[PDB]
């Protein structure tokens, strides 16, 4: 749903690079691999945990019951 | 009174049914042709299936 | 205020003994409101 913290195979934090890689991909014509290896993700178990996460807390958040739509 | 549009969320946090009314009017004729009385009849709120023409989304 | 209307989402109090429906518009449904509470877990 949101990004995971740490990877889960080493455990480095990867929590802190969700926006940065969005930004890198978005605002810079970077590819995935460019991107990760920007960020400093080399292990592939690392590489995975931000380029396959879905962010489903996004479409989570649009049914707010707390305000009117 | 002035009735409001019902979305099937409300039928599924209620627990209940979402169903429209079904209405069929009647005709009593008389002799063939005499004299026919006429009379739409509400007969039960009709499930309907979503995303079709007769649901709101 | 401890309910929530569930489609305008505005905050009502519902007395005992009186009519379960929102004050604003005509809703039956209401959520009960989270308040302040301690409620303890582990970070695992
Ligand atoms: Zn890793
Ligand atoms: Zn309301």
């Amino acid at each position: 749903m949101i990004v995971p913290v740490r990877c889960f195979s080493c455990g480095k934090v990867v929590g802190d690079k969700w926006e940065s890689y969005l930004n890198l991909l978005q605002e810079d014509e970077l590819d995935e691999g460019t991107a990760l290896s920007r960020l400093g993700l080399k292990r592939y178990c690392c590489r995975r945990m931000i380029l396959t996460h879905v962010d489903l807390i996004e479409k989570f958040l649009r049914y707010n019951p707390l305000e009117k739509r | 009174a002035v009735e409001r549009k019902v979305y099937p969320s409300e039928s599924r946090q209620r627990l209940t049914s979402y169903r429209g009314k079904l209405l069929l009017k009647l005709k009593w004729s008389v002799n063939n042709g005499e004299e026919n009385l006429f009379e739409v009849r509400d007969c039960g709120g009709l499930p309907v299936m979503l995303q079709s023409n007769r649901c709101h989304l | 205020l401890k309910y929530i209307c569930a489609e305008c989402s505005s905050k009502l109090s519902l007395s005992r003994t009186d009519a379960v429906r929102c004050k604003d518009c005509g809703h039956r449904i209401l959520l009960k409101a989270r308040t302040k509470r301690l409620v303890q877990f582990e970070a695992r």
